[PDB]
DNA sequence: TCTCCAGGCACGTGTCAGATATATACAT
DNA sequence: ATGTATATATCTGACACGTGCCTGGAGAC
């Protein structure tokens, strides 16, 4: 299955390590992937079943 | 002044391991070779590529031999036979020098002093590398 | 006298289309400077009594180990690829006094002494009757050996250089191994 | 007591190990020779 | 001061000592920055 | 071309001959490497020389010289050291002539001094002993050698003095030589002189 | 200034013994006429934080995980079988920068990176850098090239060895 | 000016016969070769070293073979 | 809840850091 | 007249590793 960025639906080519998402730039990994809320990500990645 | 790495000591096993299909045309007849290195206060197990190897069997070294395996260019050189074991059976005019000091992995600085006639030399007629 | 270099040659020598004439002339020069060097051999002579000899199936690699002996002394030995290589030519049938120089590596059958009475009739061997030598089978003796500086330079110059003793292919020898050579 | 005379009072090298696996066997003796092969 | 005039006379060697002499190793290969290890040419 | 160029290992071959059925002329061609001509010529990395390391020092060139007759002789040697690295080195030197010695100190642990004296006075085969200039010529026992090498144990005619009778005691059977060597034109002339005016001031008083 | 040639030879330079005088002036002629092509290729590179390797008991099967960073982004990689091997050969250490070429495998150790508790700054920016190489090359270097006679190294051991007219006529046209 | 002892003429029977004691962990322990020669009024066959019966493979000698 | 084996606890021996001592020539 | 400088030489002194063992954590129902 093709990896896309689960923020924008782009082409995902970053995973990052410490809360796995995967992210298509730098920006987005600056001011949404870091600042986000903790228990975000369980439905961030209910979209792709990832939790 | 340059550094260089560097392992050796006392070879006790020597076991290759061979590959699935040795006639395949392509790749080589075995896979990896162990190799046991145990020198003063040290003990290491060695996991080579079959080309360093070739360099390795190239200087026809056994088992209870002491070996130089300096990894800068891959090129081995047999130090002689150790005298842990017997001396006085031999007929191959060797010499025996005992274990070598330190651990087997080392970083020792040595310094060269070379013209610049020998660098052009040296890589107009590349020696000393692992190819062919 | 004898053990001196003495090199004669001609003026038309020089002019060389493998070599310049320096190089020639340098070749000339050095062929008539001599090192004698000192060396310590070891003389194993005795009746040999088990050989054994380990070859893998390619033929290459060989191992293996040689029990000789004497009147006073038998003593078991190692032997390496030029040990066994040296052994397969000039045929020994285990029982045949052989002299052997450890530094420079010569075998010699002084003849037979066992006198085997059951053999394969395929040689055509009329061996010498000698006698098994006794006493002291190791004996350490220190011989001396003439070279020139010449063939030190062709002998380290590649590494095949002792074909080039012979053949004469020794094309313009750097300066940095005369200068190696001249320092060792 | 045990302690104090504890604190008072208290060859031929071997050879190479030969190895030949897989490896033809040729023998030499007196009365008979040998080509052991595979 | 004692200690560099008296051991010149036993061995040079007590001050520094001889290394392993080797060609000068014109080669950019995988350094490291410090139950087997792996050791490839490289 | 690299299999042409070096050997299949011996058991690699052992296992592709008779444990998959491949003959010998389907085996690659192995073995096209010129032999070298010595085993020294087959490598260009040389390894420290320990006659460059020997012949280096006249000192170690002299004691080389005698010790071969002193091993002819069927003899027991005894050298004296100041300095402990030199201590450590004189292991390297007789290792290369396979001597048989053993190594005393103060560094050394006590309880290896008794049975070490032990193995001095009954073993015969032992040649070699290293000693310190005050650990081993204080009052040991040493009736079985005579000939005394001092090295460089020259800094005070008291420890020398010691160090002799620690070997020249009663009981020995045989004639008592003692070797002192020595090089000219150094430092160590002007040291053996005080050393010298210190005896003479000793044996005067 | 660069990107323009400049050959400078001598009188006697062109008598030589392997090559021809017409020779000789014919590379001296093709060594100062450059063909400049402009290529772009993706390129990895920043500090690398912590590698794990796990492998079975006889190395059949290897995985890996690489996580690597930049002082702007880090991110986790999943390597397979042939880049864990491109890792162990060149051993990266934690604390290590290194420039990763995707399409050949070719790692170069930059150096190690301000961590002591050589020195390089930890890179910046985006971790995959699209960058633009602009590359310059002579007539005369194609042409040893497009000759099978010889190979890329009679441009440094310089055995070239009288390359004919029809490779440069070749070379010419394309 | 030399003397050459030569043996020659067609190979008959050809066949190395093991020894008494085969030693373990090897097949055909060959103890000596029997080689029969026939040529021109004459036929003879020999004893022979085993380790020539390793240059008899090495050579492809069978029956019918001079 | 039955089984069972090796992980962690307990008890020995070697191995690099401090302390006194020689010591003699040089500089203050 | 005296500090000292820089290496000894002994020489302890506090600390990390190589063998037993037993019992409780893990596999299975």
């Amino acid at each position: 299955a093709k990896k896309y960025c689960d923020v924008t639906g782009l082409k995902g080519f970053y995973k990052s390590p410490t809360n796995n998402i995967r992210y298509h730039n730098a920006e987005i990994y600056q001011l949404i992937v870091k600042p986000m809320a903790p228990g975000v990500d369980q439905e961030y990645l209910k979209l792709r079943g990832a939790n | 002044k340059e550094t260089k790495e560097v392992y050796e000591g006392e070879v006790t096993e020597l076991t290759p391991e061979d590959a699935e299909n040795p006639l395949g045309g392509y790749g080589k007849t075995i896979s990896h070779v162990i190799v046991g290195l145990k020198s003063a206060k040290g003990t290491k197990t060695l996991r080579l590529d079959p080309t360093i190897y070739e360099s390795i069997q190239r200087e026809k070294v056994s088992i209870g031999d002491v070996i130089y395996i300096e990894a800068n260019t891959g090129a081995v050189k047999r130090v002689g036979r150790s005298d842990a074991y017997a001396t006085e059976f031999d007929l191959e005019t060797e010499e025996y020098v005992p274990l070598p000091k330190g651990e087997v992995h080392k970083k020792k600085e040595i310094v060269q002093d070379v013209t610049l006639h020998d660098l052009d030399v040296a890589n107009a007629r590349p020696q000393g590398g692992q190819d062919v | 006298g004898k053990d001196v270099p003495f090199t004669a040659i001609a003026g038309s020598e020089i002019f060389s289309l493998e070599l310049s004439k320096t190089e020639a002339l340098t070749q000339a020069f050095r062929k008539s400077i001599g090192i004698k060097i000192k060396e310590e051999t070891e003389l194993i002579e005795g009746e040999v009594v088990e050989i054994q000899i380990d070859r893998s199936i390619t033929g290459g690699h060989k191992q293996g180990k040689l029990t000789i002996k004497t009147t006073d002394m038998e003593t078991i030995y190692e032997l390496g690829n030029k040990m066994i290589d040296g052994l397969t030519k000039e045929k020994v049938l285990a029982g045949d006094v052989i002299s052997i120089d450890k530094a420079s590596g010569k075998i010699t059958k002084l003849g037979r002494s066992f006198a085997r009475s059951r053999d394969y009739d395929a040689m055509g061997a009329d061996t010498r009757f000698v006698q098994c030598p006794e006493g002291e089978l190791q004996k350490r003796k220190t011989v001396v050996h003439t070279v020139s500086l010449h063939e030190i330079d062709v002998i380290n110059s590649r590494t095949q250089g002792f074909l080039a003793l012979f053949t004469g292919d020794t094309g313009e020898i750097r300066s940095e191994v005369r200068d190696q050579i001249n320092t060792k | 007591l045990l302690k104090k005379r504890a604190g008072k009072s208290r060859f031929v090298k071997p050879r190479r190990p030969y190895n030949s696996e897989g490896m033809t066997r040729i023998l030499r003796r007196y009365e008979e020779d040998l080509f052991c092969t595979f | 001061a004692v200690m560099q005039f008296r051991k010149v006379c036993n061995h040079p060697d007590l001050f520094e000592r001889a290394d392993v002499d080797s060609p000068f190793s014109f080669t950019t290969f995988g350094k490291t920055t410090s139950k087997f290890t792996d050791l490839i040419y490289s | 071309i690299s299999q042409a160029l070096s050997d299949i290992p011996a058991i690699t071959q052992y296992n592709m001959h008779v444990k998959k059925g491949i003959p010998v002329e389907d085996f690659p061609k192995t073995g096209l490497f010129p032999e070298p001509l010595n085993k020294n010529f087959s490598s260009n990395i040389s390894m420290p020389s320990m006659d460059r390391f020997i012949t280096e020092s006249a000192k170690l060139r002299k004691l080389d010289e005698l010790l071969v007759k002193l091993k002819s002789e069927g003899h027991r040697v005894l050298i004296y050291f100041q300095m402990t690295k030199m201590m450590d080195l004189m292991e390297e030197y007789l290792t290369y002539r396979q001597y048989n010695h053993i190594r005393l100190d103060g560094s050394s642990k006590l309880e290896d001094r008794r049975d070490l004296v032990h193995d001095w006075q009954t073993n015969p085969e032992i040649f070699v002993f290293l000693l310190s200039t005050r650990a081993g010529g204080l009052g040991i026992n040493l009736t079985a050698a005579d000939t005394v090498i001092f090295y460089d144990s020259d800094w005070n005619p008291t420890i020398d003095s010691q160090a002799m009778d620690r070997a020249h005691r009663l009981g020995q059977t045989r004639q008592v030589t003692v070797y002192r060597l020595l090089v000219r034109g150094t430092i160590e002339e002007r040291m053996r002189d005080r050393a010298k005016q210190k005896e003479q001031v000793q044996q005067v008083v």
